[PDB]
């Protein structure tokens, strides 16, 4: 019941595609009940700004004058 | 299959106007020639290859660059001899930093293993307790401890290794790190520029790429407190590119190495050896 | 049973591994998440936050709340008025903001970075500054000449209180060491008067800028290290 | 079109030769612009055309029978040329390749050798013993005048001023490398018993895809002495060596207040 | 849970050793890859570089840059202008070469060798060269005689200034061995004038030629071993 | 998620064509999530030496005059 | 997944009174004998199940060796410092069990296994504290630099390969493939590294004579890793070896006699192998 | 990571071992292989090859080549030629032999074994011979009577000069110990005259006969011991 | 890509090849590139003796007078 990923890219390896060689694959099977006992989880790339950058309630465009 | 090196096809006599023998160095290409061009041959077949030679093959063995030296202290003094702190190089050791210097450029990963041995240095023989040692690695920019139970121990961030003598050699993997696409084996030129302003004394070690070479150091602790009878701990430090890809190919050099550039010995200026004759085989 | 080999490494504490192991209160019961507001996913997401340069780094004006206060007067000068290293974690300017915070934990970054100033003098005050950003390599921005000769903008203040200058990530290296590091120069910052602040009779004279530092949507830092920031006894 | 002919167009200057051997292309690859998917910076490049990528000669030099060879840093010997020069005080960064064609005129009846090699990252040693890696600015960056090297090393652990000077050994090459290998980097040899000149393709090479001009040269070329000069003539008569280069797809990059470096 | 039974070799540390290992510095952003020129991808493509070999070696020649440069002459004589032992990473001559270079790493090698001889005479000066190999067996030549009952060339000086001779594979064994050995012994290289240089009015009487070694496309190595051509003192630990 | 392939041959082995034989396989799986972790990649025995020995932009025939 | 083959089996018999008698089989020709029971007597029907297992090389040679002993000291003494560096050629002179076993062919092909077993003892009357050591293997081919003491640059090993052991792990091991350059080894040889011509001495070659004057695979270089303690401490190193994945070919008998060196010499002391008796007809 | 537990046996080094270990020289290509003739598969092949049976070894005739000779003559007598005792491990005659060899490497044996033997005497020699095997646990051979109760053939000298017996196997147990014990009776090999070796006036009167001893086909060893016959001094 | 094959007998076997069915197996997977690594090879039970014990050139029979 193993599961896969696509391992980092490295020195030696192909470009920031990742999608080249199927030798790229880090295989992982967890040994424990618990989930707290899992390794750590994906890397986690998305990203939310907004929120701590641009929570205005009104709609801000970056070429409209701030003001008005 | 794996490719072989060049089949020889047999051949036999030969009166033509080709003339695969003769050449011209001068344009910079080296000679073509092989011996079904010059000489009558039988055709061989080669399995033979040429993995063995391959960069990754070259640099396939970890080699050791460099040794440090811990001391448990029992006296008032020497307690700074707990740690040790050594800028992370490979240009200890002439046999790996030789080897590097084919290339001009490399990319690859590293990894590397610690040996750790020790003794009891003094007369004064007895009883120590099995040692821990700490591997912490301190970036670029990160404090240095001042003292081998200084806070920046804690590692909150700085990766270290826990390692307890006896049990098998510690180890890790380092990515290739540079910020440059490429690692630099040589750098013509200074880390800043001098402007017209400033002195015409313009050296002080702006030349050369050790002046743009900072990995940060590899600090190395015994953990624990001081015990009444001293230990002295050798680590020898091995590391192993791995994944090694080089670019742009230079000659080695035929002389001892003096310091971390390329700066000789006026005792090693003569590298080869005499004959009796020019004629003698 | 199955024959195994242990391989150099074995029974060793990295403090950057990544191992399973086993749990010391099975079958606990984690308390359900709710949707707490304002997660943060990235530290990123807060080097993009705009705060402010303590740029008033005179004595006197150190440690304290006028430490962010950059004046300006209406006096003729050509004087710079503002000079900074870049290097957001080495710069003494810099290294205590938060995006110089964040960098103190990495030993190298790259990407663009933004310049945000807010003029907090009278309404009725006028004029034109030059904010300015020149490649390192180079004899310092004496004076506007130079500051003109790099990167810049002209800030006419008016309704819109606030201005965006951006340094692009010129740079030879991919990334540049966090460190103080003499190969990768920050380059400079400068500012000067475009023009003589412009103010009318029975207005102050004399006003303050505020000056912003923030991340670009091209940032990015690499390795994690200790920050040279905090102490403690042992 | 036989190989021994050869015209080079380059920007608005021509060289020409009846004799030539064919031009060298270092490891197969001409030099080319910046590829969006390699790009560092992000600032629109200054592309200077013809205003670069022209050829000019460096001062001519001497060949006596007793020299034992010459040196040059090839972005360091343009630092003055017209507007090649003028863009690398002007921007931080900058990259060039470049074409390099050297010449050596002699009579049927001369006889010698002169290897012509381009060596990427031209590290040379420190003449000082003492302190290592000392080394100035200013003599590190000799400009077109180039400098020479030496039969003999003598360095002045005793005196900063011979010691800002590299250790120029012509048969270890400046480096403690012998110079019987200099033929592993990019080579053409003039051999005056017939090919009287040489020419070289030059790619950038960096681990960066541009560097810094003012800090950092790329390559260095050196001519060498492989076989003596020589006439029946006691005269023994010199001749001589004109290097000649252009930049080649030269972009620059991060513009700034012009500058000007430590002066000698 | 899973029994397991540990074998010999286990907890060593083995420098040859190719095991996975954990990341000290987890998820890091490698820097991408660039074009860069020049890219190697085995040793060899190095050995098979032309590159000078350090024959004149003798008193007040060696280490200096005539050290590469074979004397000629236009006086008649039969003896030798030149003599080498076959052994690449072994003869003093050749054991510095870029070729004797990669072999220092190597203990065992095989493939034809090729030497390559330009000559920088004069336009004007003219002549013949005998170039000669013959496996290691018999007596060298100490004479033309000799040195034609054997694999040989006769270079004719010209237009083309310069050519090659090859050395066949010629050996017992599939390698031989880098280390000087009588048993492993490669053969000998030599060459005698086969017609004086003549050298007309004006012209200088003396000339140089620069040889050159490589690697021919059949050649490998099998095995590598450490270089004795670069040393150190002992390193001592910081303290 | 194994990667399979095929060894180097030995003392006992064919005649080094690695098609006699399915006892020169081997097994590998990646088990960490950086690929700088993984062991050294499959020799790549591809070469190209006329980039060092004949970078020439005007190419010759072993065979012609190298000069005419 | 298929029955092995098992020695012959016998077919019943009767005697037969006929033309044909295999009993009377010449081996004038170089043949052997080739009757069996069934070709002389009456016999059984017999099936045969029995296996030559233990008899095929690979399982005759499967078994490893001790090879050979070295011996390491770790002193504080300055007079013992040349004591804990060891170097020793591999051969198979030094173990007469392993030598007769391979010289039952005359040539050979096989990957190696080694293994290394240290023990530890005071060699003195000293007996205070030391530290556990560490001992490095290193494998230097001919041709590369011998280090010169224990403590040197060689040791950096940087192409040779080189294992380091802790003591009381479990003994280190490596396999080395076949290094021949010959398409096998050869375990005799009857000629001279080189041959004496024009006149040169007659009894040129004396000391350069049989295989040993061809055999050179390197060195095996141990040391310990330690500094010294001022209790001296003594290792003994035995090394075994394990052929495998192993061909032969050409028979030869094994010697009778005790090994005297390298070679084949023959001590003068024990040259009569046979065990008398009394005789010819005893039983 | 993945839970294990070290079982008993475990980092032992054990000389029968058949464990895999990395290579110290890893991605050495192997030199090709060629071909070579005389290869060997099996030691049983070289068991099976008739060696010379060391049978005359009394008197100063042991350790010279005359102790493989076998003498004979032109007499009257009912006594045996020639004796062997049957254990071709612990015979001290049968054990230095190419059999006896191979076979000192192991601990247990089994299958037939032939006996061949070659009269050397002149072209005009003529006479019969009684070659015979008795199995084990009975009063032994002793004259030329009993000694023909059990396996015999008679040889009738003739051109096709040399001849066999195969002693069959027989035995109680599946294998025989190499070693020498009380149990292990091999059983007896005699050689004694049908009649007299006869010649005409004026040639030899005594010939020589050389026996030899080979496996048969059906012949098979056990476990591997170390050889007694190899020796060494101290290390 | 593990190889399953069988065993040598044991005490409790009936001799004979998956006449004993699946007890008898046992798996085998090489970890090493190098095959000088892998554990010695299957028993090969071949062999042909007549190379040794009957060279001839006239083939001999058994029951012909071997010097016909
Ligand atoms: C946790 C340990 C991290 C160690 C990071 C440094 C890795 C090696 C850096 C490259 C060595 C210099 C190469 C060169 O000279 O161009
Ligand atoms: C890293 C250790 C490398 C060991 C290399 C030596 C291997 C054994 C060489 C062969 C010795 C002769 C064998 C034979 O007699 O059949």
């Amino acid at each position: 019941g193993a599961q896969v990923s696509t391992q980092k890219t490295g020195a030696h390896e192909n470009q920031n595609v990742a999608a080249n060689g199927s030798t790229i694959n880090y295989t992982t099977i967890n040994y424990y009940k618990d989930s707290a006992s899992n390794s750590a989880t994906r890397q986690d790339l998305s990203q939310d700004p907004s929120k701590f950058t641009e929570p205005v309630k009104d709609l801000m465009l970056k070429t409209a004058p701030a003001l008005n | 299959q794996p490719p072989s090196t060049q089949s020889t096809e047999a051949t036999s006599g030969v009166n033509s106007q080709e003339v695969p023998a003769l050449t011209a160095v001068e344009t910079g290409a080296s000679g073509q020639a092989i011996p079904s061009d010059v000489v009558e041959t039988r055709h061989v077949v080669n399995y033979k290859t040429r993995s063995e030679s391959c960069l990754e093959s070259f640099f396939g063995r970890a080699a050791c660059v460099t040794i440090l030296s811990l001391t448990n202290s029992s006296k008032s003094g020497e307690e700074k001899k707990h740690f040790n702190i050594w800028n992370i190089t490979y240009t200890d050791t002439v046999q790996l930093r030789r080897k590097l210097e084919f290339f001009t450029y490399s990319r690859f990963d590293l990894e590397m293993t610690f040996v750790f041995t020790e003794n009891y240095p003094s007369t004064a023989s007895g009883e120590v307790r099995n040692q821990v040692y700490q591997i912490m690695y301190i970036p670029p920019g990160a404090p240095r401890p001042s003292s081998w139970d200084d806070y920046t121990w804690q590692s909150s961030s700085n990766p270290s290794i826990f390692y307890m003598y006896g049990n098998a050699p510690p180890r890790m993997s380092i990515p290739y790190v540079g910020i440059a696409n490429a690692y630099s084996h040589f750098y013509d030129g200074f880390a800043r520029v001098p402007l017209e302003g400033e002195n015409t004394d313009a050296g002080d070690t702006f030349y050369g790429l050790v002046s743009i070479n900072d990995f940060g150091v590899l600090a190395v602790r015994a953990v624990n407190r001081s015990n009444p009878h001293t230990i002295h701990t050798s680590v020898r430090v091995y590391m192993k590119p791995k994944h090694i890809r080089c670019w742009c190919p230079r000659p080695p050099r035929a002389v001892l190495y003096r310091g971390e550039g390329v700066d000789m010995i006026s005792s090693a200026i003569l590298p080869l050896a005499k004959v009796d004759s020019i004629t003698t085989f | 049973g199955l024959p195994t080999m242990n391989t150099p490494g074995s029974n060793q504490f990295l403090t950057s591994d990544d191992f399973q192991s086993p749990c010391a209160l099975p079958n606990f019961d984690v308390t359900p998440p709710i949707h707490i507001p304002g997660e943060v996913k990235n530290m990123m997401e807060l080097a993009e936050i705009d705060t402010l340069i303590p740029m008033n780094a005179v004595d006197g004006k150190v440690n304290t709340m006028e430490m962010y206060q950059i004046p300006l007067n209406d006096n003729l000068s050509k004087a710079p008025i503002f000079c900074l290293s870049l290097s957001p974690a080495s710069d003494k300017r810099l290294s205590h903001t938060m995006l110089g915070e964040i960098l103190n934990y990495y030993t190298h970054w790259t990407g663009s970075i933004r310049f945000t100033f807010l003029f907090c003098g009278s309404m009725m005050a006028t004029g034109k500054l030059l904010l300015s950003y020149s490649p390192p390599g180079a004899k310092p921005p004496t004076n506007r000449k130079d500051a003109m000769l790099g990167t810049h903008i002209i800030w006419d203040l008016g309704l819109q209180s606030s201005c965006s200058m951006v340094a692009p990530w010129i740079s030879n290296t991919v990334y540049r060491r966090c460190a103080r590091d003499d190969f990768t120069e920050g380059g400079f910052i400068t500012c000067f008067y475009q023009t003589r602040i412009v103010v009318p009779a029975s207005t102050p004279t004399s006003m303050f800028m505020l000056g912003f530092v923030s991340a670009c949507p091209d940032f990015s830092v690499r390795l994690l290290r200790d920050t040279p920031h905090i102490s403690q006894s042992k | 079109y036989s190989d021994r002919v050869r015209q080079i167009t380059l920007g608005n200057s021509t060289i020409t030769t009846q004799e030539a051997a064919n031009a060298i292309v270092a490891y197969g690859e001409w030099p080319t612009y910046i590829n969006d998917s390699e790009a560092n910076p992000v600032d629109a490049p200054t592309e200077p055309d013809v205003s670069s990528n022209r050829f000019y000669t460096l001062e001519s030099v001497s060949w006596k029978t007793t020299s034992r060879g010459w040196w040059w840093k090839l972005p360091d010997c343009l630092k003055d040329m017209g507007m090649f020069g003028q863009n690398m005080y002007y921007h931080y960064l900058g990259r060039s390749g470049y074409t390099i064609h050297v010449q050596c005129n002699a009579s049927k009846f001369h006889q010698g050798a002169l290897g012509v090699f381009l060596i990427p990252e031209f590290v040379m040693a420190c003449n000082t013993e003492s302190k290592t890696s000392y080394v100035s600015y200013i003599n590190a960056n000799p400009g077109e005048r180039g400098g020479e090297f030496t039969n003999t090393y003598n360095p002045s652990n005793t005196d900063a001023s011979e010691g800002r000077k590299f250790a120029a050994l012509d048969y270890l090459l400046g480096s403690g490398v012998l110079a019987g290998n200099a033929f592993v980097y990019p080579h053409q040899i003039i051999n005056l018993r017939t090919n009287n000149s040489a020419t070289i393709v030059v790619p950038y090479v960096n681990s960066l895809v541009i560097d810094c001009m003012a800090k950092h040269n790329n390559w260095g070329i050196v001519i060498l002495p492989l076989a003596p000069l020589a006439f029946a003539a006691t005269s023994s008569p010199q001749v001589p060596i004109t290097v000649t280069i252009a930049p080649m797809c030269t972009e620059f990059n991060g513009l700034r207040n012009i500058t000007v470096p430590v002066h000698q």
